[PDB]
């Protein structure tokens, strides 16, 4: 027998010119979530994409990335991606499709293209738009008919009501001291999310020198990440927001309508109005895409009155190709299909049968159409019912161009030749235009050349942006008469339904991706499932649950009793409620959301897919059939009867409150300005009777005075609970995806977790607190002392070292870890039989086997690479300095965060950002009564409350 | 009940109390370990322990191994020390002589 197998090695036959073996490279490419491009820098280990990061020179992606961009790596390596062209579910060839397409188009040339119809999503690519325009020029009677489930129809409708022209609204949150959000999530993933998050967070971050902080007021039906980072939040019903906006305009004096409202809503209106007019040109009003067009028109009118336009709100020429009402265009197409006028339908992605509203009955009308061609990148439900399904190249493996919300014209660059082939959207358009076998690289290059030039093309590929292209600033004219003469529909028709895009699955495109499905949803902590979300009071009345719901309300004296009652109120989660909206019954299990508005239910789209891959093949209940074209984001009447039949719903946290413990510290800004250490000086007076706790240790530790020391500071004020960092850690450290059954047994493997504590008076309108938790790298570590084989030992720098090979699996270390951040491989979670998943795994980090513990390693692979590089540079110079720069090492979570809450740097170097942050008066370490001395510390949250609403 | 002499003398009473004590000691270990581990310093890391069938199978299997070893011991080797019992008789007879 021998120590190991032969381990043959296969080299190249011709070396790549610019590649040094074993050295990863970085390439600039663009990833689009809503059709709006976001610049990304992606690591190519050996010619294969492995890690997506942000492009510092790209507007809307300055280092930070959203979770959807991070989790694109596993999507590109899904073992369920389409591999061949299917005629009617039978494999075929691209040449046969090209011949058929040509014959069908020359058969439609007798007419002007009256049968030929298109169906794409929000297209912002200049190349595709130009090709589509040329195709429409060739066939005069063809139509484009864009549609996608999550669209900006209300925004353009409000723009065409306020200015009589489609404009692009941009918000400069850096110069806005007061921000008001009418059911708008600007801190949730969407157009311009990273840029808005970074600017908003920078103002919130407060030091002893800082004298000013921004204030956010948010009115919304469902609690959200934007709501979490708000000084004041009002849970108004979704329909009532339009009336609230009209009342706000009336008290400001701008055209509107007085609306009857609850006293709490009236007090909120008085505070918002009083804060405005005190910050003219220093305020912005943001209206959500879900809200009706009148709300958008009023928001433009309010901004103009306060003079905010040109200072905080900027108008630009439309960036989304031809802006249009997508839902109306789909309704026009379905009527034509029912009539039978359409003879050819070509769809570039968008999963229309599943995505389209139930009332439309797109699938039944799709059968009438003789030929329907779909390019999806997967065999989706639409592709199954469509002839001539064609595989679509993934953005990572395709040549393409995209435009950002500001307007950037960034270029998508392939990192690998397509694994299963497949054709890009531009290549499909070329075949329709009469040029078959046209390369994607030539099509994009030919359009860009002579517009930016060959030299511009070279600069554009090297950077992530095209400097020449940007949206021009325009000054539109506000039509007072049109905005004033609007119905402003009144709320109230019985129980209402709110439709919201899923935080992790978006529109359901990412349902196949394992990382996103396993990710705990922010504010509900649910995994692998969809549940109706309702306030505790709503559940008691509609489902007849036997609880008072007024017991939760109370003062600080009975807070512990009310927290226990909330735990008793839980355990009713998972009861199935049959909900009838407009002839449709969902039968969905219910999960209690404390912050939710009364008489309102939130249903998340993106679940119940039937033709998705083996992961998420049948997860959750589809909400698309109940959804209607007339009212896409809102509902009027729901029966919500209780059928009992409770169904298990799996959540990671399992507890919704802090039990009277100092885990999260919250303080006012005015007191903070007088003394930064006031929050820390307090608490210790209640617990020990003295301002400073005199903790005493019997264990020496190590000096660490003259050596690099690695520490992390997380800012509570900055964090919005996006969960991008959790996805970034999973991609970087090759963390396994456990099944729903393993999560049910509490065996989920996540190095970084975000905890929502929901701690407040009343508990029916609680203040959500999101805290990111990762290994604290404690200088004196309890886990190390209890390890029999010495698998866990400290490091010269101060990093805790977990060696998987040494670990025998005793599990004593997890028991002695106070923060419970250690995850154990109880079963063989890692995938060994899937070739595509094996390609995805990063070479720098080992793939753990069953029986070994795992914990956050401060991205040791990055630290080791920097240490080796610094030593190599010093010896070549002869200095022997071994100096590491402050920005040289950035952890995957630090790069991913859009807000910038996580900072990683040397602690000893007093000029480093972490050293300056750790010298702040509100910095503290969790569970100080245990002499662990953590290196990962937190900055206590500082709020900015208005004296009107608060006092 | 053990405090009273009559209960200690009764053989059935001793057997019932001994079985109850054996179950109670198992429950004491359960309380010390599992309950303490279930809830800790951070409320977010709170979960319930529910034993499966396989750990119970191991428990009955260990009982079976224990009783198998006992039965082979009593079959092959003497249960009562043959010497130190006749020496006990010698000591008792000598005590009677010295009254
Ligand atoms: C003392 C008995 C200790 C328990 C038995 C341990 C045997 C473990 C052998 C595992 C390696 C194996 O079976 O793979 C086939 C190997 C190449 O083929 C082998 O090397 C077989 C090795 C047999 C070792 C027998 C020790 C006596
Ligand atoms: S946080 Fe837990 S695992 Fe990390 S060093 Fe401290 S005790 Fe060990
Ligand atoms: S430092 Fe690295 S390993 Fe630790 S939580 Fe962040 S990404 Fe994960
Ligand atoms: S710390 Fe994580 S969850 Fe919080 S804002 Fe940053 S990326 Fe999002
Ligand atoms: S106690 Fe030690 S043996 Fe492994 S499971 Fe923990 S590092």
């Amino acid at each position: 027998c021998t120590y190991q197998p032969r381990q043959y090695i296969a080299p190249f036959d011709r070396q790549p010119e610019g590649r040094v073996p074993g050295i990863p490279q970085y390439f600039a490419s663009t990833l689009t979530l809503g059709g709006y491009g976001t610049g990304v820098l992606v690591r190519s280990n050996e010619g294969r994409p492995t890690k997506v990061e942000g492009n510092p020179r790209h507007p809307a992606s300055l280092g930070g990335t959203d979770l959807f961009a991070q989790a694109e790596i596993l999507t590109m390596y899904d073992p369920d991606r389409s591999t061949t062209v299917l005629r009617q579910g039978v494999p075929s060839t691209w040449a046969e499709f090209t011949t058929t397409l040509g014959n069908a188009l020359t058969a439609a040339r007798a007419t002007q293209g009256a049968g030929v119809r298109l169906l794409t999503t929000t297209i912002t690519s200049p190349s595709l738009a130009a090709q589509i325009e040329q195709f429409l020029q060739a066939y005069p009677q063809a139509r484009w008919y864009q549609y996608e489930p999550i669209n900006r129809d209300n925004v353009v409708a409000g723009a065409r009501l306020a200015f009589g022209r489609d404009v692009t609204t941009r918000y400069d949150l850096s110069a806005a001291q007061v921000v008001v959000s009418l059911d708008a999530d600007f801190l949730a993933p969407g157009p311009g999310f990273v840029a808005y998050a970074r600017a908003f967070a920078e103002r919130r971050k407060v030091r002893k020198d800082s004298t000013t902080m921004n204030r956010l007021y948010v009115v919304e039906a469902s609690p959200s990440t934007t709501g979490t980072a708000a000084d004041h939040r009002l849970p108004l019903r979704a329909d009532a927001i339009a009336a609230f906006t009209g009342a706000l305009a009336n008290e400001l004096g701008v055209g509107g309508a007085p609306a009857t409202l609850s006293p709490k809503a009236e007090e909120f209106l008085r505070a918002i109005a009083r804060d405005l007019e005190e910050h003219r040109g220093q305020s912005v009003v943001i209206a959500g895409d879900q809200q009706p067009p009148i709300v958008h028109a009023l928001a433009h009118l309010i901004n103009a009155e306060l003079g905010n336009v040109g200072q905080t709100v900027f108008y630009h020429e439309p960036v989304e190709a031809r802006p249009t009402n997508q839902t109306e265009e789909l309704v026009a197409l379905v009527s034509e299909m029912a009539a039978g006028r359409v003879e050819t339908l070509i769809m570039i992605g968008g999963n229309p049968v599943y995505n389209a509203p139930g009332d439309l009955r797109f699938a039944d009308r799709m059968a009438s159409v003789p030929l329907t061609i779909h390019l999806s990148q997967f065999v989706d439900e639409t592709s199954a019912r469509a002839t001539w399904h064609i595989p679509q190249a993934h953005p990572l493996e395709s040549w393409g161009d995209a435009r950002a919300f500001d307007g950037t014209a960034s270029i998508v660059q392939p990192l690998i030749e397509p694994l299963y082939g497949g054709k890009t959207a531009n290549e499909l358009l070329a075949a329709m235009l009469g040029q078959p076998e046209a390369e994607s690289y030539d099509l994009v290059r030919s359009f860009w050349l002579e517009q930016i030039g060959e030299t511009g093309w070279q600069v554009a590929l090297a950077n992530g942006v095209i400097a020449e292209t940007v949206a021009p600033v325009i000054e539109p004219t506000l039509n007072e008469g049109a905005i004033r003469a609007t119905p402003i529909p009144q709320p109230g028709d019985g129980v209402e339904i709110v439709f919201r895009p899923d935080p992790s699955l978006f529109d359901g495109f990412y349902a196949n991706n394992g990382w996103l499905q396993e990710l705990p949803r922010p504010l509900t902590k649910l995994v692998w499932d969809n549940a109706a979300l309702m306030s505790p009071r709503t559940a008691i009345k509609l489902l007849g649950l036997p609880f008072n719901a007024d017991r939760l309300i109370g003062t600080e004296a009975d807070d512990r009793e009310r927290q226990q009652y909330l735990e008793q109120l839980s355990k009713v989660n998972g009861t199935i409620a049959r909900i009838e909206y407009r002839g449709g019954i969902i039968e969905i299990p219910i999960w209690l959301l404390p912050g939710h508005a009364e008489d309102s239910i939130t249903l998340n789209l993106g679940y119940g897919r039937t033709h998705a891959g083996r992961v998420g093949n049948n997860v959750g209940i589809d909400v698309y059939p109940i959804r209607t074209s007339d009212s896409p984001w809102f509902g009027a009447g729901a029966r919500v009867t209780n059928t009992g039949r409770t169904y298990l719903l799996v959540s990671t946290q399992d507890h919704w409150t802090l039990e009277g413990r100092d885990i999260y510290r919250v303080g006012e800004f005015k007191k903070f300005k007088e003394d930064p250490k006031y929050i820390a000086k307090e608490v210790y007076q209640e617990e020990y009777g003295r301002e400073t706790p005199n903790y005493q240790s019997l264990q020496p530790g190590d000096d660490y005075t003259g050596r690099n020391a690695w520490g992390m500071t997380i800012n509570l004020n900055a964090c919005i609970g996006c969960n991008a960092c959790v996805v970034a850690c999973q991609a970087e450290n090759n963390i396994a995806v456990v099944g729903k059954d393993q999560v049910s047994r509490g065996r989920e493997m996540h190095w970084i977790r975000i905890d929502r504590y929901f701690a407040g008076e009343d508990l029916d309108n609680p203040s959500i607190y999101m805290m990111p938790v990762n290994c604290m790298q404690c200088e004196k570590a309890p886990c190390e002392v209890v390890c029999p084989v010495a698998a866990t030992v400290h490091d010269y720098e101060g990093l805790n070292n977990m060696v998987y090979n040494r670990c025998v699996g005793t599990k004593y270390c997890s028991n002695n870890c106070p923060y419970k951040v250690r995850r154990f491989n109880f079963l063989q979670y890692s995938d060994t039989t899937t070739e595509t998943f094996k390609l995805a795994f990063n070479p720098d980090v080992t793939v753990r086997i069953r029986g070994v513990m795992e914990k956050c390693t401060y991205c040791v692979q990055r630290i080791s690479g920097a240490r080796i590089a610094a030593k190599r540079a010093a010896v070549q110079a002869g200095q022997s300095s071994y100096v590491i720069s402050d920005g040289a090492i950035q952890t995957a979570c630090e790069q991913a965060c859009p807000t910038g809450a996580i900072v990683f740097g040397d602690i000893n170097d007093s000029n480093s950002r972490v050293a300056k942050w750790k010298a702040e008066g509100h910095n503290y370490g969790l569970l100080g009564f245990l002499n662990t001395v953590p290196r990962t510390t937190y900055l206590a949250r500082v709020r900015n409350p208005s004296e009107e609403l608060e006092k | 009940p053990l405090w009273f002499k009559k209960v200690r003398q009764n053989i059935p009473a001793l057997l019932i109390i001994s079985l109850i004590v054996s179950v109670g000691m198992w429950l004491e270990r359960y309380v010390i370990i599992v309950i303490s581990l279930e809830r800790d310093f951070l409320p977010s890391s709170w979960d319930i322990y529910i034993p499966t069938i396989w750990d119970w199978s191991l428990y009955i299997g260990t009982f079976g191994l224990f009783f198998t070893l006992l039965f082979l011991f009593i079959r092959v080797l003497p249960m009562i020390n043959i010497f130190e019992m006749r020496l006990f008789l010698y000591q008792e007879t000598e005590k009677a002589k010295q009254r």
